[PDB]
Order: structure tokens, then C-alpha cells, then sequence
């Protein structure tokens, strides 16, 4: 009844097709559990959407970079940035440090108890810092946002899903094909459309002995 | 007529006239069902997944020896250019034997684009084996239709792999099973020729044919042995 | 069948199954290919050994007619292999060498495609157009004994019945000794590179 | 192994002693089973043509024993110098 | 009751005789689906049109560099045009194919739904841009043809798809002795009516070993 990750697979019991691209791809048996399975549905939840940060801000840097802007590649980025940075390191990592574990163990401790946080304990807001679902929270993340109309939020969650898993896989491409061409993305697209036929990831010496 | 020069007895009790081979050449013997008895798919000695590998292998054959030969007699005639007409090993198969430069790719270019579509083909191909007909239901580019296969998932059928679907009578659709599967176990043994003169010779297969036309004495087995290469 | 010696040493006929079209081994088929091939080797027979004889007796020009083999180019040591039409034939025919073969083509695929379709289904090929060809084949219920206006034009055999077996037998054995006189021929063409006239005059001397 | 050669008169030889020794009896093939002086004339699977039991491993291990046998004959008379 | 390909053979169920030059003959029982039916004869009359419109333009250069006006020969005709011509490469080649596109499309979608085109989408005309037929257009492409009349329609349509095969026959035949000959097919002709016992296909050394 869905489009599974293989055409004739047998769908797992535990992905019942409710989640946010539900595609019944889990040989390993991961997330059988329930409460690993609210944690797993978190986790993914967070990693892409940490990718697809991610992956935007080095697009465009790169992009910049391309249009003649001085920008840095995206690796290396930060050990040129932190010679002008008037932050330096050691307070900066150990700042984001304290504000991340603030925010992550808000966030953990309402994915453990659903709600806890809407108590108004934290400067007292009720509505808000309140979790609506396993790995959507509510009130201030939701300026603007159609999530109340509830085809468009599911349609908004798979949308989010699978965005999400593509920048997983940009990220990994990223990092694969840096480590392959010693240059940016950006370039490494320009030289793929100027040369398709020639330049790819078999004539680039490394990764094909 | 029937049997062949094995033909070992208890072997022939398993089979009379049902495959689409059914010669009774089973010496060793591996179509025996009490093979791999019990429950679940098990192994892969069972009668269904030899016939599927055997006429998988026959068609894989059929392919390599018409494309093996080809383009020799063409570089012979004027069909095909010479310098694009080389040896079937000398393509970039093995690269020791030689590669072709004047190619619109790189050989492991062209190895990825192989390797993508015919896992997709062989992936589909293994899913549709576990499920028949599996393959119609998931949406695949709108062309599901025609995945729909058959009772046997070696012969599929549909409206694209038998798009002339001609031998709808039981005894032309037999007749062209016996044929496909008897110029399938042609090709097995011309695949096993044409590596074996490779590797005798280092040059074609036709032109192994043209030396023993000319000089069957001279050019055969017994001084290709003892020659250079081999 | 028109023969039974009973000797099937191979037992190749036996395919548990009669059926007139396919599986190329059924009594009939088997009948009428072995009737059209003896046909072919008595026609080959005769033609290879009739410039023979009046080629030293002077009744034809003398151009290749001891040598049936190198008339229709096949010597087996020029290049590749002694297919006709192939070999340097010393006589300048009205055809030279290929043209020749094409018109032997596309006429014998013509009577094969007639026999091949009467064979397939009788009585359906002589109706569409022809430009008049089609009444001279009327058809039978025999594939390899058509008869009729032509073929057996003469009527030699449409009278009775015993005569008719009787006339049967001695095609059937003359085209089998016809059969063992062309791969006689076929040996000594391989092998001598000489005409088989000429062994037999070597072996009655 | 050139025809004309001792090793190939050998060879040859040595072929036809075991078909002729494994047709009629004389030899324990895949029809006769052997005790210490090889009887009791047993039959499985089929001939394939010509009569006796000469199957396809009857042809097979007979020509192997032959030319195994071979390699004895020609080496030892090859290590005394003989033909 | 129609004269085959082959005397005494069986027709195909699916070519009733009602198309222009039925002739029964499939083998590979293509066309056998209506939509696919037409589909082979769209292609088979734009084929059978393109290959008589090039078999013309041919025989006429060729008649022309024959009698004596300046025409290259049949093959290399654009490689000796393009050196003199003012439209260079590249610009003529995206020209026709911008508008041959266009026709191509437009024929397509007036083959998939008939009368697509007829609603005066196109200048504002309804009688014309229309497909009287599957592969037979309307309107604009039929001046002063006699396709109002029905028996000279059928007439013209068996005649029109026979001279499309003949056509098909002269266009393969014409790149054969050519790659045999290295001639003008005109001068073949001369050549085989010259002499026509010796001048011919065996003679030319090549395809025949
Ligand atoms: C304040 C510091 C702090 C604290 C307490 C946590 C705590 C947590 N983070 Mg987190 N994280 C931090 C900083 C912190 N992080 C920083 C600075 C980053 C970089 C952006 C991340 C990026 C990150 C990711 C990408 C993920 C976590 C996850 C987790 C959980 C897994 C804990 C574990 O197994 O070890 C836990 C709730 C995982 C999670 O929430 O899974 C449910 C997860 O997927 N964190
Ligand atoms: C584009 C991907 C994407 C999508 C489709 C969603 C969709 C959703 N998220 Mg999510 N989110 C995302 C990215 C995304 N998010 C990222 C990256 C973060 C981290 C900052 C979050 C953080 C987040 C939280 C914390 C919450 C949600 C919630 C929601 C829901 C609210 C529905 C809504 O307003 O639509 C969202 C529509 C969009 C995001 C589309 C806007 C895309 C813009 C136009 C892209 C351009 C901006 C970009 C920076 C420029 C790139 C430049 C590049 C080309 C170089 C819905 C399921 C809420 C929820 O589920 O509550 C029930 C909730 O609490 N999300
Ligand atoms: C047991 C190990 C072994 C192996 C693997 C080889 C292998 C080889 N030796 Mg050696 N040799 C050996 C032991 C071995 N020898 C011993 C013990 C001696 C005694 C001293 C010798 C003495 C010897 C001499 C004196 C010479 C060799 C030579 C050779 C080569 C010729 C092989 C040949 O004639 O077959 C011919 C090849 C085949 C029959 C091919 C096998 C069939 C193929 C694999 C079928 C595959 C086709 C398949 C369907 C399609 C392929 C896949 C495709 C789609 C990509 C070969 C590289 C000769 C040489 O150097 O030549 C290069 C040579 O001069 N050898
Ligand atoms: C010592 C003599 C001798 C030897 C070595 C053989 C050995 C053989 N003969 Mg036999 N044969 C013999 C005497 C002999 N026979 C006699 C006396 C007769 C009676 C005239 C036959 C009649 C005969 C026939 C009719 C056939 C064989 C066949 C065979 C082969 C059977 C295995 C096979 O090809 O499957 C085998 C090589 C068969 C064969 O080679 O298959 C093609 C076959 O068709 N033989
Ligand atoms: C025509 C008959 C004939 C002859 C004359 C020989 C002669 C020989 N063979 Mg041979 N052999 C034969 C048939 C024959 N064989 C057959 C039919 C077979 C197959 C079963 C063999 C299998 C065979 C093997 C496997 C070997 C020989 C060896 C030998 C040598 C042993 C004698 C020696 O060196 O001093 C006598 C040597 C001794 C060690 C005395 C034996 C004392 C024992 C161990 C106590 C000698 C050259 C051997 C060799 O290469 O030597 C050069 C060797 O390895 N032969
Ligand atoms: C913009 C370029 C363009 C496009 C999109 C099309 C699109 C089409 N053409 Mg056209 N075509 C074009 C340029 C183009 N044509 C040019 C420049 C020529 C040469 C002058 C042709 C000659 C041509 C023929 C001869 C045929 C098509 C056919 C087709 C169809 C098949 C599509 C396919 O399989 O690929 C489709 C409607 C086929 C068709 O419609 O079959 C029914 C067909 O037979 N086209
Ligand atoms: C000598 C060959 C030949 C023949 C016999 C026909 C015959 C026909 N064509 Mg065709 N046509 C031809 C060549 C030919 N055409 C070529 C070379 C082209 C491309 C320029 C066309 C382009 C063409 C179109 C675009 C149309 C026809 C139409 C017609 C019909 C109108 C009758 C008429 O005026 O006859 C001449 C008739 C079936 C019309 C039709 O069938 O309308 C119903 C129609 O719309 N033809
Ligand atoms: C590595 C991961 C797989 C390990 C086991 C492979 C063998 C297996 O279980 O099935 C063998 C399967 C098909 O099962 C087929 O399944 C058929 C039916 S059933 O599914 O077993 O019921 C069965 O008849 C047949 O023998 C069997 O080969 O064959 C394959 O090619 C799949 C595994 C590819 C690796
Ligand atoms: C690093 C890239 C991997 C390929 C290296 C490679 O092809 O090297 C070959 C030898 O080294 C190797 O084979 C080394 C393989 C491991 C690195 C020489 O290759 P060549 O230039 O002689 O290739 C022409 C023959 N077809
Ligand atoms: C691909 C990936 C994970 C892949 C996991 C896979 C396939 C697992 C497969 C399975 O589990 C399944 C599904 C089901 C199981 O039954 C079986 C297995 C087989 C076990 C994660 C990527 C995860 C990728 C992420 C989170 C990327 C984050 C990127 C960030 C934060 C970027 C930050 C930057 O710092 C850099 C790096 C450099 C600077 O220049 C720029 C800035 C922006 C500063």
C-alpha cells in the first residue's frame, strides 16, 4: 500500500507507515522498541535537519566564493576564520557548549515527558516550549507555519524527511568528493557540467587505484 | 533421440518431458527434489533455481557470443571501421589484454552506468523471484504494467518482454523453449571456445576458425598447445 | 512414408509426437525432406557428371566440363572455404560470378516459399496473384507429390495405384544411391582435387 | 607424441589394450565389479549404443588407467633408454 | 480476399485490410495495440513522406550535376553546402530543429486527441490544423486535393503509402551502391544500363568477398 525502499519487500511490523517517510527500510531491526523508537524518530529528526544547515551554509559559501566574494573553502573554513575572529577558540566551542546542552536537555527532558516544559518554568509560558509531536515541538517554532492544518503539516513532515536525508547524502558527498578532488562542491558541479563525459569520480586518480 | 552419454539412472525418474530442456543428461545429479527438502527458500540447488540460472546463464551466452564475434567479420568486411574492430578482450574487459582509448567515457565510467542499471535490472529480476509479479504494484516511471510477469519468473512475458507474443499454442511455445534453451547450451560451450582460444592464441575466435579452415593439420589443438601463449 | 527396409540404426524418428508443422523430426517431414534432398542429389549427380562424359567426347565446348568442382568454384585452398561461386572458374560465363547467385536466390527462395506454404497450409497458396502462375500447381494431399498440370505433366503416373508405389520405390532408391554417389563425389572433390570421371577411368585402367 | 613416434605407437597402443581388456570382460569396470579375481557381472546405468557396459565413466577411467599406464611404460623405457 | 505479403499465409487479426496498403504482413505483430497501431502509422507515413521527400531531392541534384548545373554529390551534400552556405552550423541545425520540434509536437498532440488543435488556439482558425484522419491532417494541408471524394482518397492513400515504401527501398538502396560505388545514384543507373551483364553488385568489389 506504500512505496517501500524495494519493490516486493516484506514492510517491517514496528513501520507501520505512520512516521515522516515511512519507506520500511530497517534490516538491522532498529528502533523495535517504542521509546527507541520515539528516540531514533528524534535523532533523525535533528541530524537532518543539522545536515541540511549545514549543507545550505556551505552551498553558499561556496557560491559566494564562486561569484568572486572572499570566502573560504568548506573545509578549512573555520582555522582561517578564527585568525579574524574576535572570538577565539577554547570560549567559543565551550559557549555553544552551555547554550546547546541548555537547549538539548530542554528538549530531552520534554521528549522523556511530553509537556514538561509548558509548566511555565522557564520565564512562564504555558502554550509555548511545549511539544505537539515525537520531534516537533510548538508555540515558538511555529511563528507563521500551516502545521495547524493537519494535510499540509503531514505533507510539510515528509517534505522536511526527505530534504533532510538528501542533505545527509550531500553531506557525505561533501566530505567524499573534497577528500577525492581537494576542492569545493560548487567547483567540483561546474567541472561535472563542463566535462561530463571525462571528469567524474573515476578519473580523479584517488578512489580508483 | 533421447538420453545423452551419461544419462545416470535414478535421475531420469525426476524428469520426463516437463522442463523446457528435459534431456536427460544429469550424471552427478542436482534436480533430484528430495534436494534441499523442507521449509523457506533454503538453498540454491532446487530445480526451479537451476532452471532460472540456466537460462539466465543460456541468454547471458546467446548475448556475450553474438557480441564476442561480431565485430570481426564486420572489421574483415567493411562494415564496422578497423580501428574500432578489435578483439572481444581487447575492449577494456581486461585491461592486461587491452583497453579501447577512443571511447566517449572512461572504462570505470561506463563500469558505474553498468553496474546502476543492471542492479536495477537484477535487483527487480531477484524481488519479482522472492514475489512473483511484486514488481507490477510498486509505481516505477508509470511503466509498472509491464512488469507483471508469469507463473515461471524465468519467463516472464507482458506486454514488453514478449511484445511480439507469438507461440500463444502450447506446442510452438514449447517448440521455442526447447529452441532458446538448446542454442543457450550452444552458447555456453562457444563462451567456453571463445575464452579457451584467448587464452591459446591471444587473437579472435574467427581468426581460430580461418587458421584451422586453411590448415586444420597445421593449426588445431595438438600445435596451438605447444605453441607461444600457451 | 513410400519405403520401409526397416533400418533405423540411429532411431532419430522417434519423438513420441505427430504434428504436421514444427519439430522438424516427424515421419512426414522427415519423408519429404529426405524425397527433396535424394531429388537434389540426383539433379547434383547428373549435373557433375554429365560435362563429364561430353566434355572428352567433344559433344559439348570444352571449357571446366571434367571438373564440376572448379566450374562452380570450389577448390576448399583458395582462402577459406570451397563454397561455390567462390573459386577462380577459368570460363567467362553470360553471369559472371555473383549476380548469378543472386538470381539463383531469389528464385529458389520463391519455389521455397510456394513449397514451404503449401506445406503449411495446402490449397491456400495458388489464390491471391501470381500473374497467372498459380493454376499450374494445383494442390494435393501429398507435399512432396504435387502432380498436376505441371510437375507431372506427362501423366506417367495418374492411371492406377500399384504403378504409382512401384514408381515411388525406384525414385526413392535411385535418389538414394544418388545420395551416396554426391558424397562420393563430395570425398573425391576433397581429397584428389580431381574429377571423379577421371578416378573412374584411373581405376578401370 | 607425433604420429610416427614410439611414445604415440606406445600411447596407442596401450589405449587399445585397455578397451579391448575393459570390452569383454577381462577388466573391472562399471559392469564388473571386482573381488580378488574380479566376477559376478552387474549392471547400472546404460551403455549408450554399443553393447557391454561401455558407459561414459567406463570410457572415461579406462582411458585415464591407459594413459596413466602409458606414462609408466614411456618414462621407464625413456630412464633405460629405449625408443 | 486481399492480396499478402506471402500467397497462402495467414493474416494478422489486428490488419483487417481497412489501412492504407494493408498488406498483412507482420511478423513481429507490432501494432497490435490500437494506441501503438497508431502510433506504426503515424511513423510509418512520416517516414514514408520524409523518405520520398529525400529520395526527390536526390534523384533531382543528382539529375542536375548529371546534365551539367552545379550539385555536389548525394552523400557529403551539407559538407560541401556549409562551406558556401551563409547560415553556418549550429544556428541552421537549432533552427529546423526549434522548427520541426514544433511541428513535431503539435502533430503528436493532434495524434493523441484529434481535434486539439482545431479549437483555434493557434492564429484563430478551426477548419485547418485539424486531423481529418490518424495520420492525415486537415484544413490548410489540402488546397485543392480530391480527399473530399472517398474513393480517390483511398486510392491516393494506398498509392501515397506504396510510393513511401518504394521510397523507404530506394533510400537503402541508395546509401548501399553508394558505399559501394562511391558514385551518384544517376551515374549507377548509367553504369547498369551500359552494361548491364557485367556492371552490377558483384563487380564492385566490395560486399562481395
Ligand atoms: C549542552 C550540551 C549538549 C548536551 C547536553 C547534548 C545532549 C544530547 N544531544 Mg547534542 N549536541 C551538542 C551539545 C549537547 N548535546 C552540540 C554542541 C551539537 C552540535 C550542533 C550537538 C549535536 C547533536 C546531534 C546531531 C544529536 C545530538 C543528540 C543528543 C543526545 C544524545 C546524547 C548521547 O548519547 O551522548 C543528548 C540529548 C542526538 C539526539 O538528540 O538524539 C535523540 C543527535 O542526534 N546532539
Ligand atoms: C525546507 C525544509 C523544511 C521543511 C519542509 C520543514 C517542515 C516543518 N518543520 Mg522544520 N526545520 C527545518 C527545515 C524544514 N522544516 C530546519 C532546517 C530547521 C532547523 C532550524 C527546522 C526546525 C523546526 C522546528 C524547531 C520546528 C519545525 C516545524 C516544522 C513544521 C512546520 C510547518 C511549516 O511551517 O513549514 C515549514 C516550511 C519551510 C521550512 C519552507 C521554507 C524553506 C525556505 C524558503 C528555504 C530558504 C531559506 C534558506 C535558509 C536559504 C537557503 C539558501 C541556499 C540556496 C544557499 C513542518 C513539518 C515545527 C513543527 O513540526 O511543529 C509542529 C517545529 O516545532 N521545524
Ligand atoms: C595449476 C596451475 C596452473 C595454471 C593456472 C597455469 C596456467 C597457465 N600456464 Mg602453466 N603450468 C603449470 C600449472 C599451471 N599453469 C604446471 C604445473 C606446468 C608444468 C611445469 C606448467 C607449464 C607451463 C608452460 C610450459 C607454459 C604454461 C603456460 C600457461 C598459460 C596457458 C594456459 C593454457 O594453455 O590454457 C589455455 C587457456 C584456457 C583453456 C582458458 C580456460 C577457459 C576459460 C577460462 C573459459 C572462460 C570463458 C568464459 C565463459 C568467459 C570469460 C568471462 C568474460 C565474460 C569476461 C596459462 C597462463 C604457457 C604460457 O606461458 O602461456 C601464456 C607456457 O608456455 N605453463
Ligand atoms: C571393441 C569394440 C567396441 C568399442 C570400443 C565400442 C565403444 C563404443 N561404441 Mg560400439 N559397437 C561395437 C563394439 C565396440 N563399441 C559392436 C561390435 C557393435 C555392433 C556392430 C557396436 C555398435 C555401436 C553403435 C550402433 C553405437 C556404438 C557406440 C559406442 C560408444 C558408446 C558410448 C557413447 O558414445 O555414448 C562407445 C565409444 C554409440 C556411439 O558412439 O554413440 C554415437 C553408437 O551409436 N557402437
Ligand atoms: C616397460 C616397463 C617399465 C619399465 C622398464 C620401468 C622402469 C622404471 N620406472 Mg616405471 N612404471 C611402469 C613401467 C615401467 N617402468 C608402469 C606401467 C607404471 C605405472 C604404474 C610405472 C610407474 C612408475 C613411477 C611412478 C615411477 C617409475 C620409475 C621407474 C624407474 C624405477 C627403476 C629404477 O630407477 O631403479 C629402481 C629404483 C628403486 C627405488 C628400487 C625400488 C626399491 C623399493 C622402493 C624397495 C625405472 C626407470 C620411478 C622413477 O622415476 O625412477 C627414475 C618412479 O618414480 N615408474
Ligand atoms: C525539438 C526537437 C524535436 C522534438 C522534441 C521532436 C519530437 C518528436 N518527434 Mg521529431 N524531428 C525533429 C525534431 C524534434 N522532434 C527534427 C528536427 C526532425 C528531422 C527534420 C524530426 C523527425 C522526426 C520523424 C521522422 C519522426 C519524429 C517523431 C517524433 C516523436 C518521437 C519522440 C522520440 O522518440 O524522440 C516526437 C513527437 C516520430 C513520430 O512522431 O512518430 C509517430 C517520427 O517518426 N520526428
Ligand atoms: C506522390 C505521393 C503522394 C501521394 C499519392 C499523396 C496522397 C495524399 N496525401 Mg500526401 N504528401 C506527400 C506525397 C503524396 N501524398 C508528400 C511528399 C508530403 C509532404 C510534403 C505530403 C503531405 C501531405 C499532407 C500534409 C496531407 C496529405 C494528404 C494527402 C491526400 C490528399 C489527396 C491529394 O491531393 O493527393 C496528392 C492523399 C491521400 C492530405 C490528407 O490526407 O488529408 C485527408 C494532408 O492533409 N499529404
Ligand atoms: C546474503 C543474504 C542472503 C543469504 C541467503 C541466500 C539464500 C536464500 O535464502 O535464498 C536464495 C535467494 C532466493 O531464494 C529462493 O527462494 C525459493 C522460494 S523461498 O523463498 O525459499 O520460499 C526457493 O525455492 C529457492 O531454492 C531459493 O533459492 O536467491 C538469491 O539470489 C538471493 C540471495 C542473494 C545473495
Ligand atoms: C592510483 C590509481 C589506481 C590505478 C593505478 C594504475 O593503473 O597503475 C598501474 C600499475 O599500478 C597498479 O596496478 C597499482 C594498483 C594499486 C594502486 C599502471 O597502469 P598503466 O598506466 O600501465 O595502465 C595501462 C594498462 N592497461
Ligand atoms: C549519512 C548519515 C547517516 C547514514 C546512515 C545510514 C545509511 C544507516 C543505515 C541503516 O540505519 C539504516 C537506515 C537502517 C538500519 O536497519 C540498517 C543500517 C544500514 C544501519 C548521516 C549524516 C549526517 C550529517 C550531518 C548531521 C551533517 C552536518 C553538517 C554540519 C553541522 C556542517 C557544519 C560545518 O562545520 C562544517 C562541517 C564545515 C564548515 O565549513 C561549514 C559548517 C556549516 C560550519
Amino acid at each position: 500500500d506504500r512505496p517501500l525502499w524495494s519493490p516486493g519487500s516484506e514492510p517491517p511490523a514496528w513501520l507501520d507507515g505512520s512516521l515522516a517517510g515511512d519507506y520500511g527500510f530497517d534490516p538491522l531491526h532498529l528502533s523495535e522498541e517504542p521509546e527507541m523508537r520515539k528516540w531514533m524518530v528524534q535523532a533523525e529528526l535533528v541530524h537532518a535537519r543539522w545536515a541540511m544547515l549545514g549543507v545550505a551554509g556551505i552551498l553558499f559559501t561556496s557560491i559566494a566564493a564562486k561569484t568572486g566574494a572572499p570566502f573560504p573553502d568548506w573545509y578549512d573554513a573555520g582555522k582561517e576564520a578564527i585568525k579574524t575572529s574576535p572570538a577565539p577558540l577554547g570560549s567559543l566551542i565551550f559557549t555553544e557548549l552551555l547554550l546547546f546542552g541548555w537547549v538539548e536537555t530542554k528538549r530531552l527532558y520534554d521528549l522523556r515527558n511530553p509537556g514538561s516544559q509548558g509548566d511555565g518554568s522557564f520565564l512562564g509560558i504555558t502554550d509555548g516550549l511545549k511539544g505537539k509531536e515525537n520531534g516537533y515541538p510548538g508555540g515558538l517554532f511555529d511563528p507563521m507555519g500551516m502545521s495547524k492544518n493537519e494535510a499540509s503539516y503531514k505533507e510539510a513532515k515528509v517534505k522536511e524527511i526527505k530534504n533532510g536525508r538528501l542533505a545527509m547524502l550531500a553531506f557525505v558527498g561533501f566530505i567524499a568528493q573534497h577528500h577525492a578532488t581537494h576542492k569545493s562542491p560548487i567547483d567540483n558541479l561546474l567541472d561535472h557540467v563542463a566535462d561530463p563525459f571525462h571528469v567524474t569520480f573515476a578519473t580523479n586518480g584517488v578512489s580508483i587505484p | 533421440d533421447f538420453l545423452y552419454v551419461g544419462s545416470d539412472a535414478a535421475a531420469l525418474k525426476y524428469l520426463d518431458g516437463t522442463l523446457p530442456g528435459d534431456y536427460g543428461f544429469d550424471p552427478l545429479g542436482l534436480l533430484d527434489p528430495s534436494v534441499s527438502g523442507g521449509k523457506g527458500e533454503g538453498g540454491f540447488v532446487n530445480p526451479r533455481w537451476l532452471q532460472y540460472s540456466e537460462v539466465i546463464h543460456a541468454r547471458w551466452a546467446m548475448l556475450g557470443a553474438a557480441g564476442c564475434i561480431a565485430p570481426e567479420i564486420l572489421g574483415k568486411a567493411g562494415v564496422i571501421p578497423a580501428e574500432t574492430a578489435v578483439d572481444w578482450f581487447r575492449t577494456g574487459v581486461i585491461p592486461p589484454a587491452g583497453v579501447y582509448k577512443n571511447f566517449w567515457a572512461d572504462p570505470f565510467t561506463l563500469f558505474f552506468i553498468e553496474v546502476v542499471a543492471i542492479q536495477f535490472a537484477e535487483l527487480k529480476r531477484l524481488q519479482d523471484y522472492k514475489n512473483p509479479g511484486s514488481q507490477s504494484r510498486q509505481y516505477f516511471l508509470g511503466l509498472e504494467g509491464l512488469f507483471k510477469g508469469s507463473d515461471n519468473p524465468a519467463y516472464p512475458g507482458g506486454p514488453f518482454f514478449n511484445f511480439a507474443n507469438f507461440g500463444k499454442t502450447e506446442e510452438e511455445m514449447k517448440k521455442l523453449k526447447l529452441n532458446e534453451i538448446k542454442n543457450g547450451r550452444l552458447a555456453m560451450l562457444a563462451m567456453f571456445g571463445y575464452g579457451a582460444q584467448a587464452v591459446i592464441t591471444g587473437d579472435g575466435p574467427f581468426d581460430n576458425l580461418l587458421a584451422h579452415l586453411a590448415d586444420p593439420t597445421g593449426n588445431n589443438l595438438i600445435t596451438n598447445l605447444g605453441g607461444k601463449f600457451g | 512414408l513410400p519405403g520401409d527396409f526397416g533400418w533405423d540404426p540411429l532411431h532419430l524418428a522417434d519423438t513420441n509426437d505427430q504434428d504436421r508443422l514444427n519439430n522438424a523430426m516427424s515421419m512426414e517431414w522427415l519423408s519429404y525432406a529426405e524425397v527433396i534432398h535424394g531429388r537434389w542429389a540426383m539433379l547434383g549427380a547428373v549435373g557433375a557428371l554429365s560435362p563429364e562424359i561430353l566434355g572428352k567426347a567433344g559433344v559439348i565446348p570444352e571449357e571446366t566440363g571434367l571438373t564440376w568442382f572448379q566450374a562452380g568454384g570450389l577448390d576448399s585452398t583458395s582462402n577459406l572455404i570451397a563454397v561455390p561461386f567462390t573459386g577462380p572458374i577459368p570460363f567467362q560465363y553470360w553471369t559472371d560470378k555473383y549476380v548469378l547467385l543472386y538470381t539463383m536466390l531469389v528464385a529458389m527462395g520463391f519455389a521455397e516459399t510456394r513449397r514451404w506454404q503449401e506445406y503449411k497450409q495446402p490449397g491456400s497458396v495458388q489464390k491471391q496473384f501470381f500473374l497467372g502462375l498459380e493454376k499450374l500447381t494445383p494442390p494435393s494431399q501429398q507435399p512432396a507429390y504435387p502432380g498436376g498440370a505441371f510437375f507431372n505433366f506427362a501423366g506417367l503416373g495418374t492411371k492406377d495405384e500399384k504403378k504409382m508405389f512401384e514408381l515411388k520405390v525406384k525414385e526413392i532408391r535411385n535418389g538414394r544411391l544418388a545420395m551416396l554417389a554426391f558424397l562420393g563425389f563430395m570425398v573425391q572433390a576433397e581429397v584428389t582435387h580431381v574429377g571423379p570421371f577421371q578416378n573412374l577411368l584411373d581405376h578401370i585402367n | 607424441s607425433f604420429i610416427g613416434s614410439p611414445t604415440n605407437l606406445i600411447m596407442v597402443s596401450s589405449i587399445g589394450a585397455c578397451l579391448f581388456a575393459s570390452r569383454f570382460g577381462l577388466a573391472p569396470s562399471v559392469r564388473k565389479v571386482a573381488q580378488p579375481l574380479k566376477l559376478s557381472d552387474r549392471e547400472v546405468l546404460q551403455t549408450t549404443g554399443d553393447p557391454a557396459g561401455f558407459t561414459a565413466t567406463d570410457v572415461l577411467a579406462m582411458g585415464a588407467a591407459g594413459h596413466a599406464i602409458g606414462v609408466g611404460i614411456v618414462l621407464g623405457l625413456k630412464g633405460i633408454g629405449q625408443l
